[PDB]
DNA sequence: CATCCGTGACACCAGG
DNA sequence: TATAATGGGAGCTGTCACGGATG
């Protein structure tokens, strides 16, 4: 095909096609699976070995990977990759903090306190003091991660008019404005389908804004 | 360590496109949009919901959130329902779902490839009120717009069409965010025009222009008072934490007296005023004192009408007005005699 | 505030906690049977190490102008196997073409042709595979036209085709296998019985 | 069981 | 809204003690 119809290539008679002189060649670590019937999985799907690929269940999956349906080549390709859950930022840290039984870790650290090594006993004590602080207080560790940033009352960060009729204001307003602009831009970038690099940069800038 | 260094390193990972790869990505994006339109034709669903489901499946379950324009809260259960409604299609119909999936997958890499152009453009907009990284992110938003608005049939490279939307987004961000007291974008345009006019006038006059010379050079509708009002309306605030002195122990805010909260003298004078008013009202009868208290608001805040006070005391509005008049007259007589309320009138 | 009250609870150092909080490395929460030694939970994966595990391994190589490939589309490859006279692959797997700059279409042609040979030179058969000897001649023999018309010479890679037409209408289709030297040019007029070619010694079918 | 390093702290009033 | 444009740029120069990291 081409931009305009008078540039296309239509086959004059019956024949077979041969590709030569590629611009660049791509070597993937994938697995080919040609198909003949209605394919059951679309592009981007993640699939494990033994999963239905196409043709009502005839051709199935052999390796772990990600699906690349190829309607030109009529092959359901699969590139080796696991659905590994790995995150970044205060989101991951808050997850790990939420999934933390304090008594279990207290028991592990008490077991560590009987070790012959002096440094290991010391580090177990240092960890256990934080653990027991959270236990005796009743505070969840995850609260060290913010979801709802508080806002100071406005009279404690005023926007006042000086005698000259001009305005003078507190720095906390500009720091909050930084925070709100970055937060709103992140919410909009998530509303749309922004790629990984952009969302990562935005989240980093948001964390540094809170800082 | 340095977030700009980190971003410029992440950007250097996605390689630049050769013309062929660029045209191929743009073509896949356009055909994917067409396929989403065709899928909306077939299913009868909303095209935005379909695009969101395809986008979710291409990005994964890592990002699934409610979209404002969508009538339904986009959760993995509903996206699975809609992906099943899309999976139960004939072959010549499900081919459109395949095309849409690959189109979204191409849009992602089309953005990521040209992320470098945004940096190379935004480095020239520093100093104008926004951080380098804020400019970069706004330029990336413009790049997303340019991706979704490109047309590869015109045979123009992507940079030519992308630079327009990138500049547009950076300039709109600067206009919308760089002021603590937000000013509408048209007024920012006017204030910038005023600044540039004054600058050219000083470059030709050897001194700063007056209001009248700027009004001259601005054209019709601009007098000196309008220039003065425009300059006044564009004054940015100053920090209350502005340093005063070489020692680090004085802030500009430390010298701004608080005018809102009443002073001790003000509160004491109001208290003595209320007490003297009660002393003067007790010299009336209960009814006329109550009539004045109801007519002026010393009872329930607001001021009642003659009809309300008359229906409350059970007399005619003329009678309540007559007893209000005689109450005021007795108060005037007592005030002329004792003069115990004059000093409160200033 | 060192020692971090977050990094102490999770046995994460200051460096690791910064790398995770300010988006420099990933942290696994459910490796879903990943393998890099299998991936243990709470492991610091770099950007390359995370992409190689989440989106697979691949690479693209540039072909110089006019240089054709030494492999074919869709065919598996071993590491080190030269993909082209100037490209060596660093990994193994399915090679793929991006943009073929020359498409060759081998069209199918099923026709009917004729040929006259001395009987003492023929090698009788019910068919002839490519490269198979069709006849062996003890002396040069002049294949002569059996119609009058204009010559349509259509030379293949090896061997040729002759077609005669009277009023632009085809009247004869001859076939000259390898070992036959056509003695006519395209568009030539020929009367009955004149030499259209000369066979010498062995003559065999072309490879195509 | 040392060295190295990042992070604290470094007088009061007055006027500024 | 359309020629093409594809990785920044300062920085600017105590003195001590302490607790934690590393090596
Ligand atoms: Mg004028
Ligand atoms: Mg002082």
């Amino acid at each position: 095909a081409a931009i305009d119809p008078e540039e296309e290539v239509i086959a004059e008679a019956e024949g077979v096609v041969h590709l030569h002189e590629p611009a660049s060649i791509l070597v993937v670590k994938a697995r080919v699976y040609p198909f003949e019937d209605d394919v059951e999985v679309s592009t981007g799907d993640r699939v494990a070995p033994g999963d239905v690929l196409a043709d009502g269940g005839k051709v199935k999956s052999d390796v772990y990977g990600r699906v690349e349906v190829d309607l030109v080549r009529n092959v359901v390709r699969v590139v080796e990759s696991y659905d590994i859950d790995a995150r970044m930022g205060a989101e991951a840290i808050q997850q790990l903090l939420k999934e933390l039984d304090l008594e279990a870790l207290e028991k592990e650290l008490l077991e560590e306190m009987k070790h012959p090594s002096r440094a290991r006993r010391a580090k177990a004590r240092k960890r256990l003091e934080v653990v027991r602080a959270f236990l005796d207080s009743g505070n969840r560790p995850e609260w060290m991660i913010l979801e709802a940033v508080p806002v100071l009352p406005p009279d404690l960060r005023p926007m006042v008019q000086v005698d000259g009729g001009r305005f003078a204001t507190s720095d906390l307003n500009d720091l909050y404005r930084r925070l709100i602009n970055r937060n709103n831009r992140l919410k909009k970038l998530l509303a749309q389908g922004a790629p990984e690099i952009i969302i990562r940069n935005e989240k980093r800038m948001l964390q540094e804004a809170v800082d | 360590s340095d977030p700009v260094r980190q971003y410029l390193h992440e950007i250097g990972q996605v390689p630049l496109l050769t013309l062929e790869e660029e045209v191929e990505l743009a073509r896949k994006v356009e055909e994917g949009m067409e396929a989403i339109k065709k899928l909306s034709e077939i299913t009868g669903l909303d095209p935005d919901l379909i695009r969101e489901v395809v986008r979710a499946k291409i990005l994964g379950s890592a990002r699934v959130r409610h979209i404002p324009g969508l009538k339904e809260t986009l959760d993995p259960k509903t996206v699975e329902e809609i992906d099943q409604k899309l999976k139960s299609l004939p072959k010549e119909h499900k081919r459109y779902l395949h095309i849409a999936r690959e189109g979204e997958a191409a849009r992602q890499h089309l953005i990521e490839a040209n992320l470098r152009l945004v940096v190379s453009i935004a480095k020239k907009y520093t100093g104008r009120g926004l951080s380098f990284l804020d400019l970069i992110q706004e330029g990336n938003q413009g790049l997303i717009r340019a991706v979704e608005k490109f047309e590869y049939k015109r045979r123009f490279k992507f940079s030519t069409y992308a630079t327009w939307w990138i500049r547009q987004a950076i300039n709109r961000a600067i206009a919308d965010q760089a002021r603590t007291i937000r000013i509408p974008v048209h007024m920012v345009e006017t204030i910038n025009k005023l600044s540039r006019t004054a600058r050219q006038l000083q470059q030709e006059l050897g001194r700063e222009p007056t209001y009248e010379e700027i009004a001259e050079a601005m054209g019709p509708g601009w007098d000196a008072k309008r220039v003065e009002e425009t300059l006044k309306i564009a004054q940015e605030p100053v920090s209350l934490e502005t340093p005063i002195g070489d020692e680090k122990d004085s802030f500009y805010g430390d010298f701004i007296p608080d005018e809102h909260l009443p002073s001790p003298v003000d509160a004491a004078t109001q208290s003595l005023l209320s007490e003297e008013l009660e002393k003067a009202l007790s010299k009336l009868s209960e009814r006329e004192a109550m009539v004045l208290k109801l007519r002026k608001g010393l009872i329930d805040g607001r001021e009642h009408t003659l009809e309300e006070v008359g229906a409350f005391f059970g007399v005619t509005r003329e009678r309540i007005r007559q007893i209000e008049n005689k109450a005021l007259r007795k108060l005037k007589y007592h005030e002329s005699r004792t003069r115990k309320l004059r000093d409160f009138l200033d | 505030d060192v020692p971090s009250k977050i990094g102490t609870l999770l046995d994460l150092s200051a460096t690791e906690l910064e790398q995770v909080l300010y988006f420099s490395k990933y942290i696994v929460l459910d490796p879903k049977g990943a393998i890099l030694v299998p991936v243990e939970k709470r492991q610091l994966l770099t950007d390359e190490e995370y992409r190689e595990l989440r989106y697979g391994k691949q690479e693209t190589y540039p072909l110089p102008p006019g240089v054709d490939a030494l492999v074919k589309d869709g065919e598996e490859v071993v590491k080190g196997q030269e993909l082209a006279p100037g490209v060596v692959s660093r990994l193994d797997g399915v090679a793929l073409y991006r943009f073929p700059r020359r498409v060759r279409v081998e069209y199918v042609k099923k026709e009917r042709a004729g040929l006259r040979l001395p009987l003492a030179a023929w090698v009788e058969k019910e068919a002839y595979k490519p490269g198979e000897i069709l006849a062996e001649l003890p002396e040069p023999y002049l294949f002569r036209a059996e119609e009058e018309g204009v010559v349509e010479l259509k030379e293949l890679e090896e061997g040729a085709f002759l077609v005669l037409r009277r009023e632009d209408e085809p009247v004869a289709t001859y076939f000259l296998p390898v070992g036959m030297t056509p003695l006519v040019v395209h568009g030539e007029i020929v009367e009955k019985g004149q030499p259209l070619a000369e066979a010498k010694g062995l003559l065999r079918m072309p490879r195509q």
